[PDB]
């Protein structure tokens, strides 16, 4: 529900036509909410355009998968290619948004997403290259860490890029970062802003508009 | 006489080596290469890969059997065992973001010092590089990597060793076919020349220097 | 839709457009959509391509129209009425070496910064560039190349916009796709979707925002 | 007869499966004289690996040229590509030898062999990458520019590149740069030492194995 609610409300970001790059883990659930009437294709970073859901059972192709080595299927009229073709489209602009997730989102609109000192150290992959190179990075993330805020002042975890990330949404919130500070656009129906302010280190300006839907 | 014999893999393939090897999570990695590697037990290897794929698959053999001394890779989270020595201080742990691995072993493929590349500007991976300011932009200076034996995998070769990859398998290993002194080429298929178009083909039999299956 | 009338070039090309358009002196070269820009008048143009082609096929045609002001090329011999202008001093005319040129464009394409080639060191090429040593050889930063358009040519694209290029027709035409901020792509056929396999495809459906004949 | 007899020279330097690069004109002559037991393999810069002779009549395809823009064939295993990797094959090492026009060739090895100033301007096309790239450079050019030497202490007309060319035939001497000058292997059963340097500026080694050849 939680991961649900954040999922819906980032596949009402996507519009027809766009190449879409997501993140394993809350973002590929994304793919479970595109409204019919936008039809999107997805890139994967280990080298496709055009990236579908799981295989039915006996129809595996063990060449054929997502960045995490899970099967996928390709639709027609898809791309394969090279590793360094994949970063050409990552880095050189030609992706219209990727969606990712988070560990710590601060004021700047700067995200850190692939490290944990002493805890989890996994590297960054692709990651790196995808928020400073995607025309739209939107952040899906879980408000809180067992209610430790993870939208910050300054971010104290690695950061993945100096880029200004252009959305964030949690289950409570819809984010997006300005050129002077975080501004509040939506909150969740089933929270109030009272506990969205509690819940939020940084600095948040308050729409004129504020919306309701997640 | 490209193709040869997996032992061959003993004459080519030196202890020390620097080594790329292909392969997205151990998605178009050369599995019999790398078992070859660990039944003669080959080792100090540096090698340039993607990631350490998992504990049992791929490159993450080599590091099971302690194989390494250093990885140059992108990611190393689906494997534990590649995270346990690199804490003991026994494996030497270079990380470097996906898409500058894929643009340094390029370099050295084609002929270049080096790129600007804007990934990693501003983060951990600055450190110990070169800034370059061009037009009001910073950019990290990237160098090129270079290496003894470049071990990949493909679909199949021509007679002459001309190289097709299938789907995403093909990630860093016509890229690690380039920038390595020596190329051996684990495939699945010898096809007659003619069986690949000019047009199809991804890497040319001139580059690969030995065949194996 | 990507398809659309050849007509339809006046009003995507301006006057005083920077375009990269393909072909090896005329090979691969977008003829019609050339030859919409004569019909035109479309001018003031700064063209970058391999070369001017003849004085009778190809980019040639823009030079002997006079409709170019600057051409950024790696070679101009085979036109001697581009030489006659750039004598005269109607033409700016940038020389590029041809692997340089490839890389910068790519540059753009691709998101770097920029690139050290050891090509040109030491040479006219050399002038006004930025030198930076690596490991005590001399490298020239060279630095990315964009253009409003890109005017390429292919041999087949599928519904969805892919393209295959075809033998020695394809040079610089997938490149310069990535580094334009608009693509138009000449192409002889258009084919079903799963025509053009994903093994094959060269340019993804993706870049391509036009589509002509 | 002379170009001819360069030419002989040149194609008995080629070793059996090594990638060659012909420069247009003098150099093209090399590929009528390679022994009928020694198999190499051709680029072209403008993307070919695998290149053959002109067709036969009606056998051109438009799209298949050489770096003239003249029909060639493609043989089997021809392998085609885009400019960014056929000078990546170039740039990278991965051409063994190339055979290259000359203007001039100095003391320090270095090819003077796209522009005369005040006469041609074509500009460089891959002369540049070509010289600095490959595994080996031949030059293969006519000794004396109507009797002015064309092999000379240092060069006067602009550098195709700084890097030390490995071999110079011409009608009359095969040459070798090396650390200390300029290394005079062989003469033309047709000509005599004495007119070789005569004809010749810079300063050569003559070599203790001196042979008689071309």
């Amino acid at each position: 529900n939680p991961k649900e609610k954040i999922a819906i409300r980032v596949a009402q970001e996507l519009k027809k036509g766009q190449l879409v790059n997501l993140g394993i883990g809350l973002p590929t659930l994304v793919a479970n909410y595109i409204p019919k009437d936008i039809h999107v294709f997805f890139q994967s970073e280990n080298g496709i355009i055009g990236m579908g859901p799981a295989p039915k059972e006996g129809y595996e192709n063990s060449d054929l998968t997502n960045a995490g080595a899970s099967y996928i299927t390709a639709l027609p009229g898809a791309m394969t290619f090279d590793s360094a073709f994949s970063f050409g489209i990552i880095r050189g602009g030609h992706l219209d948004v990727t969606v990712l997730g988070g560990l710590q989102v601060d004021e700047e609109g700067h995200l850190a997403n692939w490290m944990i000192p002493g805890k989890m150290i996994p590297g960054m992959g692709g990651a790196m290259d995808l928020v400073t190179g995607a025309k739209k990075v939107i952040v899906a993330m879980t408000h809180t860490a067992k209610g430790t805020p993870k939208i910050v002042k300054k971010c104290t975890l690695p950061l993945t890029s100096i880029r200004k990330v252009d959305l964030i949404v949690t289950e409570l919130a819809v984010i997006e970062p300005t050129d002077e500070g975080l501004l509040l656009k939506e909150i969740s129906k089933e929270t109030t802003l009272d506990e969205v302010l509690k819940l939020t280190e940084a600095k948040l300006i308050i729409a004129d508009d504020l919306k309701i839907f997640a | 006489m490209k193709v040869v014999d997996i032992s061959k893999i003993n004459e080519l393939v030196k202890e020390g080596a620097t080594l790329m090897i292909g392969g997205f999570l151990g998605v178009g990695t050369p599995e019999n290469i790398i078992d070859e590697i660990i039944r003669h037990n080959i080792s100090n290897l540096t090698v340039i890969a993607n990631d350490t794929a998992f504990e049992d698959r791929g490159i993450g053999k080599l590091v099971k059997n302690k194989l390494c001394k250093k990885v140059i890779v992108s990611h190393i989270g689906t494997n534990p065992e590649t995270q346990r020595q690199m804490i003991e201080g026994t494996l030497e742990v270079e990380l470097v973001p996906q898409g500058t691995l894929a643009e340094r072993i390029r370099a050295a493929g084609v002929g270049l010092g080096g790129i600007l590349t804007p990934t990693g500007v501003g983060t951990v991976v600055e450190k110990d590089k070169k800034v370059i300011e061009v037009e009001g932009k910073k950019y990290l200076l990237e160098l090129p990597i270079h290496a003894d034996v470049a071990l990949i995998k493909a679909k199949k070769a021509d007679y002459l060793g001309n190289l097709v990859y299938n789907l995403t398998a093909e990630n860093f290993n016509p890229i690690m076919a380039l920038a390595a002194k020596t190329v051996i080429a684990e495939v699945e298929e010898i096809v007659p020349t003619g069986t690949l178009s000019p047009n199809e083909i991804k890497t040319p039999g001139i580059i690969v220097d030995y065949i194996v299956t």
